[PDB]
RNA sequence: AGGGUGAAAAGAACCCCCAUCGGGGAGUGAAAUAGAACAUGAAACCGUAAGCUCUCAAGCAGUGGGAGGGGGACCAGACCC
RNA sequence: ACAACUCUCUCUAAGGAACUCGGCAAAAUAGCCCCGUAACUUCGGGAGAAGGGGUGCCCCCUCACAAAGGGGGUCGAAGU
RNA sequence: ACGGUCCUAAGGUAGCGAAAUUCCUUGUCGGGUAAGUUCCGACCCGCACGAAAGGCGUAACGAUCUGGGCACUGUCUCGGAGAGAGGCUCGGUGAAAUAGACAUGUCUGUGAAGAUGCGGACUACCUGCACCUGGACAGAAAGACCCUAUGAAGCUU
RNA sequence: UCACAUCGACGGGAAGGUUUGGCACCUCGAUGUCGGCUCUUCGCCACCUGGGGCUGUAGUAUGUUCCAAGGGUUGGGCUGUUCGCCCAUUAAAGCGGUACGUGAGCUGGGUUCAGAACGUCGUGAGACAGUUCGGUCCAUAUCCGGUGUGGGCGUUAGAGCAUUGAGAGGACCUUUCCCUAGUACGAGAGGACCGGGAAGGACGCACCUCUGGUGUACCAGUUAUCGUGCCCACGGUAAACGCUGGGUAGCCAAGUGCGGAGCGGAUAACUGCUGAAAGCAUCUAAGUAGUAAGCCCACCCCAAGAUGAGUGCUCUCCUAU
RNA sequence: GAAGGUCACGGCGAGACGAGCCGUUAUAGGUGUCAAGUGGAAGUGCAGUGAUGUAUGCAGCUGAGGCAUCCUAACAGACCCACAGACUUGAAC
């Protein structure tokens, strides 16, 4: 009955799940802030993260690992040439979600998600 | 895990070829048997010219089973196949001769059979 | 009611297959320990109806306590602590608060220890999870597959019976399982073995006490 | 399946203002938000 | 199926809230507790305010007895909740 | 959000109709090429009877067999 | 098989037969299965088959009925896990049949003979939400059965 | 041999309300008719399991009948069937009430619609608890009632902890084998009572170390086609995995552990001791002892809303705060 | 603003919602690493006309589990609550 079971379903089926985090990610990067809501948010602290770590070690293998993700050629060599001088300090923890207002015609819960 | 209609091969040379349970003796309101245990079969098929003719309710005692069955050492052991051996009432066989092989569990209720057989 | 010992508190830590110099494979529980076991308050028929002794558990940094606690455990003299909790014994001296209780010590392997402790928690379940029912047919058009088929009887009952069995919370409650074979101490550790399985998820309390035969209690 | 009689009043009464206590609860809530839009909160 | 602002449109210039709707002051009028959803405006039904009063109760809800509390700018062994 | 329960689906150890009014429902079969095909018959049928074998990818023989046919290799647990 | 006797217009020929006909009845016998009120073949005691309301056979054909096998499997032993659409919570919009009045417990007794409401006991803080359907002789349609009306209407001789 | 071990003729007297009736009292402005599934509960007139008396009881195994309703009372073949017969079992395959329990829980095979046929009855239309094939089973729970789970208030100053147990539930089931002992008994054949060990069955409680199922999260192969400019290498789709082959955690059982225990109490049938009324006798009128899976404590979970609101330890009572 | 309680904030082996329990400078996520799963990536070298094999390499990809570390978010903060306890008797310094 959901114990031990981590995973956002973010409302939808496998399909449409990746789907969404792909893009969701595709923009967040290309922006570099994003607002949506809480879940669709929370949610993608997994693969933004795990994108910028995999930034770090910019080689032939891992740009072809990020290339089947993002959907956009032109955002992922952006990365690997920002990333390392930018982040490479940093250890993990890219992502930064400041929290605001309901939307509008639902209560929906919503949320800003940016790189940190 | 031999339960009510399942088929059976006959793992001795007593005439029948295959066998079919239809209950479990012994530990009564048991769901099925496991290795060791004694069940009641009709046969099925029969090599042509021997005593043991087809259509007759006999009982049998399962030998290989495809539901592994445990030692206490840990060592858990499988086989391909679903089979007992045709008792004859109290002791033996009613063949002098087993085939396949055959675990050690059984040698405290059915000493004979492990006597017989080639390789246990 | 009246415990065959004083009992010990606990920590459950999953699950070991434990051989022997036979080769006899035992599935086993770890089970580890946390800051004291220290005895607190000790009840006597003097003054407060009955026989006890309450057993403290689980060292804290002493601001998560309340005033209260931080009271009644600071009159003992005692360590910050979570998870008071009593043994009604027959026995009463020897118990005086502030003292240790040596696991190791007061047990002595070979035991047989009857174990409690809140279960895994299967939230709100069905007749057929919960009461072991049956279910009805798949085909043959069954409209009705899981469910209770009928309550009651007709007009005569007029209603439904008490205690009728019913969809409801399954889990998330104490049960002593009794009788268990304490397989060995660790002195190293700190860590008891013993043989099988124990309430709930790696985590939970454990009221760890000795065996309650009829033989041992009350006639 | 359908209702023997109506419920017809005071009942009704008590039933409608447990939902607009519900009300409430939001409005306490909503009230404490607004002490935190005031100053702070990164 | 769906009539009745006023005698007279005198149907609300101006100001405020304000994108609208609508509202409050102003002004008109005998009256706007006649504002266009406008004349008299009953009941069911929906509230708001005050007096008393229910969380160990069991009840076709009243009735006879009536503890304790409250009155009505009108001093009662009277009367009402 | 990821309770029961219902529906639309996916899988299931051992057994394999023991279900049930009834194998209802589900499963299994399946394309092409080659071999093979019984009782009976109104001699047209039965008949795709039944039952078997081969199929992917690469490389070759042929003054004419829609990746033919045949020969040889190579990959996967599995080649319509 | 063979005769006697009565009645009748004449007394069932071939064939088939326990059947879509068979009441007694799961007829009896054999086959099929460990076990077969269903099934197949035979018997004939055909209650009450029968020759164009045809008789009896018949290759083929059947979303036809009715038995048996192989393959196959969650149909079942005996359940379990997971995906969606609901259910649940929040915001927005917002119905219904039903409804004498409802301050609407259990037991046994009582009574138009089966009571939340009457008698005696017992039990029981007040109030939501989730689930479940035993009762409210729950809802739905002035019973379609049965019978009545010197009702209606079809159809027959 | 002997009515009374076991049967009991001719006759007589009862209870029960499960059958088939009689009556026509409620219900025709509707209370759904059999059997099956699911889920109950209760009765005893006891199928087995506990404990007994008698026996035409040598023992074993019975027969009979007394106490006892705690528990249990299989899986198939045939039939719509309940019932019944049969196969294989088994400690045993109990019998009933609850609208012949339960259709606002399910099913629709049977039986009460229209079609069609056979036999028969009918001049005919049509008919026949005669037969055959085919034939639409509704519902969002107001209330009571139940299973869960909150909130309020109450508990007399307010709190946080720990528990006491009135009360209430769950569980106390059964199998052969071994020793006693081939002993007692019995000519032999056979074969105990009492008690102590054994590994199961069903049943419940808990767990995932082992064996696995699942595991659309993860990893691997592979078809078709589209996209990434092209080869390479990836991505999309082939409902809510394209199709396969693996699978950690979780959840699951076919897997693993654990459980049922008492030389405790009062009893039921029964067996008694002492002992009169009635110099004797007599289990009883005084008293008292053995003595059951039945009853009560004990085991396990809940529990002071136990308004009868218990008990203990500890903390807090300043001001616009 | 007492003790304390309720909200909010990050969660959970707890959970339909409430409830329960943990956390609010080691709670979840991330990162690092290690059990574990799966099965030997990509790129390049070499072999073969080629399908393909083969070495670099128990690789590569995962990692719901354990452990480490404040890199991110637990910021900001709100609401409720106090007369030392009516009344009567009797023992007691």
């Amino acid at each position: 009955m959901k114990h031990g079971r981590k995973i956002h379903r973010l409302s939808r089926p496998a399909d449409q799940r990746r789907a969404l985090l792909r893009g969701l990610t595709t923009q967040l990067l290309k922006h570099g802030r994003i607002k949506t809501t809480r879940a669709k948010a929370s949610a993608m602290r997994k693969y933004v993260d795990k994108m910028i770590t995999l930034a770090k070690e910019g080689s032939l293998h891992k740009r072809r690992q990020a290339l089947g993700f993002i959907y956009e050629k032109q955002i992922v060599h952006a990365l690997f040439a920002e990333v390392p001088e930018r982040y490479g300090d940093r250890n993990g923890g890219y992502t930064r979600i400041i929290r605001t207002l309901p939307r509008r015609g639902d209560n929906a819960p919503m949320a800003y998600i940016e790189l940190v | 895990m031999i339960q009510p209609q399942t088929h059976l091969n006959v793992a001795d040379n007593s005439g029948a070829r295959e066998l079919m349970c239809i209950r479990i003796i012994g530990a009564s309101n048991r769901r099925y048997a496991r290795i060791g245990d004694v069940i009641v079969a009709v046969i099925k098929e029969a090599i042509p010219n021997t005593p043991l003719e087809r259509s007759e309710v006999i009982r049998a005692v399962v030998v290989r089973t495809c539901k592994e069955l445990k030692r206490d050492n840990g060592m858990i052991i499988r086989y391909d196949d679903n089979a007992a051996v045709i008792i004859d009432q109290e002791g033996n066989p009613k063949g002098t001769r087993i085939f396949g092989a055959i675990a050690r569990e059984l040698r405290q209720k059915f000493a004979k059979i492990v006597s017989l057989a080639p390789e246990v | 009611s009246v415990d065959a010992g004083i009992g010990v508190m606990g920590t459950k830590l999953g699950m070991m297959s434990f051989f022997e110099e036979d080769g006899t494979v035992v599935p086993v529980t770890v089970i580890g320990f946390k800051e004291g076991n220290i005895v607190t308050q000790v009840k006597t028929e003097s003054t407060d109806g009955y026989n006890a002794v309450q057993v403290g558990y689980e060292r804290l940094r002493d601001r998560k306590l309340t005033m209260p606690e931080r009271g009644h455990l600071n009159k003992a003299g005692v360590i910050p602590m979570r998870h008071l909790q009593e043994f009604r014994l027959v026995s009463v001296d020897d118990f005086t608060p502030s003292q240790k209780l040596l696991f190791e010590e007061l047990f002595k392997e070979g035991d047989m220890v009857d174990i409690s402790g809140t279960t895994i928690g299967k939230g709100f379940q069905g007749g057929i999870k919960r009461h072991n029912f049956k279910r009805g047919l798949m085909t043959h058009g069954s409209k009705s597959h899981r469910a209770l088929g009928s309550i009651g009887a007709g007009t005569t009952p007029g209603h439904v019976y008490k205690g009728k069995k019913m969809p409801g919370r399954m889990g998330g409650t104490k049960t002593k399982i009794r009788k268990l074979k304490i397989m060995k101490i660790d002195t190293d550790l700190r860590v008891v073995m013993i043989k099988g399985a124990v309430p709930g998820k790696p985590g939970n309390l454990l009221r760890l006490a000795p065996a309650k035969i009829v033989g041992k209690n009350i006639p | 399946a359908v209702p023997k009689k109506r419920t017809s009043i005071y009942k009704k009464r008590i039933r409608k203002n447990i939902w607009k206590k519900k009300g409430y609860w939001a409005a306490l809530k909503a009230f404490s938000l607004a002490k935190s839009l005031s100053t702070g909160n990164s």
